[PDB]
RNA sequence: GGGUCUCGCGGAACCGGUGAGUACACCGGAAUCCAGGAAACUGGAUUUGGGCGUGCCCCCGCGAGACC
């Protein structure tokens, strides 16, 4: 059916430029309207711009008037957000959203998964991936816990899977915290049967795209 | 003037099977161009109700919407654990399309005491020059929990951060991680590292500990 | 009384929904007229070109001028 995929977000210095892309499939954007909606981290939803390709019309929120321009390429079936003179208040996840007005009027009936735009003068830095080895004394009731510490990276986000996608049950990947240093650091943990520690290999797969840092870390008992 | 959607309440807690009611007050007559969205944490918002009362295709029937002039109401008739989320009203009567400030719906459930684990720092990290000690509080309810680190019976302050998961979509519990950061130098000065957890479902505080150097 | 371009005048209202991708093909609410009731209405008969965040466009019809 219908899909939207944002791309182009990342780390930009204050005053810098950035060009977002929204790739649409399952429908022709020339017969719809495409919106950008942003969510500053921890806050609510703010519409910034919309475009209607078979009208050419563009509309903008006052907070972005003049710095942002929305555009579309009907042949490529994608929409764009051009951001100039970026500021720290522009830090947010930028969502792409579809609406129709003539055939139906259902609001923003489909949303992409968002791309993160971080406005900072700090630089890209890849994480250190250290193992959290199952305690050698004991654990909770036939079930052991182990994990991975993903430390000192910037900016968000990082991805953590277990066993190249084979292990999802029991995983907690904690939300990042900004350390006092200004770098993020999270842990991903998993509980598993204790009897598996000698039969199953647990590897955490860490991917920090901003710095091209991929670590597959084996987590073994000490 | 930019239409302002005033949403209440800011947050609420309710039990499974309960009726959750969220309201939104349009400042200046959107006619019925009000939509309701569910946003689970870190996911994309999903449309639930459009035109103030039309149940979007695919959404369960326990979600519904009403309009009384400029007063719009989202109702979850029988709250389920997976309905943990933030819900938004929006008007699409005219640009700028404006949203409510959001409502964080938390599921209230029975007390669940945490399972506690302590992780020493890896030898790999020690080489880098720093030591991270991690305590894990796993699958407990409610969220209020107090974690204190002791290093040879000395309590630590100002050298730890916590991170808490979002409420589980199936069992409505939380999980919490506490990370103690020392210098390699300081880490190698002491022997006993202890995590002391206090929480409502624990009759007395639980301590998990290790002695530095346990193969 | 024909064909092509330009200009002018036109092609019920509201609310949904379904296939299509162009500017089309449909299905419902409904409305209109008539009759009846104190009455929300009830019968009977009939009824609107389309696209698209919407003031512009496509198509169709009629008129006028120019060109054959």
């Amino acid at each position: 059916e219908v899909q939207l995929v944002e791309s182009g977000g990342g780390l930009v210095q204050p005053g810098g430029s950035l060009r977002l892309s929204c790739a649409a499939s399952g429908f022709y954007i020339s017969y719809s309207s495409i919106h950008w909606v942003r969510q500053a981290p921890g806050k609510g939803l703010e519409w910034v711009a919309s475009i209607s390709p078979s009208s050419g019309s563009t509309y903008y929120a006052d907070s972005v008037k003049g710095r942002f321009t929305i555009s579309a390429d009907t042949s490529k079936n994608t929409a764009y957000l051009q951001m100039n003179s970026l500021r720290a208040e522009d830090t947010a996840v930028y969502y792409c959203a579809r609406s129709r007005y003539s055939r139906y009027r259902r609001g923003f009936d489909y949303w992409g998964q968002g791309t993160l735009v971080t406005v900072s003068s700090a630089s890209t830095k890849g994480p250190s991936v250290f193992p959290l080895a199952p305690s050698s004394k004991s654990t909770s009731g036939g079930t052991a816990a182990l994990g991975c510490l993903v430390k000192d990276y910037f900016p968000e986000p990082v991805t953590v899977s277990w066993n190249s996608g084979a292990l999802t049950s029991g995983v907690h990947t904690f939300p990042a915290v900004l350390q006092s240093s200004g770098l993020y650091s999270l842990s991903s943990v998993v509980t598993v049967p204790s009897s598996s520690l000698g039969t199953q290999t647990y590897i955490c797969n860490v991917n920090h795209k901003p710095s091209n840092t991929k670590v597959d870390k084996k987590v073994e008992p000490k | 003037s930019d239409i302002q959607m005033t949403q209440s309440p800011s947050s609420l807690s309710a039990s499974v099977g309960d009726r959750v009611t969220i309201t939104c007050r349009a400042s200046q007559s959107v006619s019925s161009a009000v939509a309701w969205y569910q946003q689970k944490p870190g996911k994309a918002p999903k449309l639930l109700i459009y035109s103030a009362s039309s149940l979007y295709s695919g959404v369960p029937s326990r979600f519904s919407g009403s309009r009384s002039g400029t007063d719009f109401t989202l109702t979850i008739s029988s709250l389920q654990p997976e309905d943990f989320a933030t819900y938004y009203c929006q008007q699409y009567s005219s640009s700028p399309y404006t949203f409510g400030q959001g409502t964080k719906v938390e599921i209230k459930r029975t007390v669940a005491a945490p399972s506690v684990f302590i992780f020493p720092p890896s030898d790999e990290q020690l080489k880098s020059g720093t030591a991270s000690v991690v305590c894990l509080l796993n699958n407990f309810y409610p969220r209020e929990a107090k974690v204190q680190w002791k290093v040879d019976n000395a309590l630590q302050s100002g050298n730890s951060q916590e991170s808490v998961t979002e409420q589980d979509s199936k069992d409505s519990t939380y999980s919490l991680s506490s990370t103690l950061t020392l210098s390699k130098a300081d880490y190698e000065k002491h022997k006993v590292y202890a995590c002391e957890v206090t929480h409502q479902g624990l009759s007395s505080p639980v301590t998990k500990s290790f002695n530095r150097g346990e193969c």
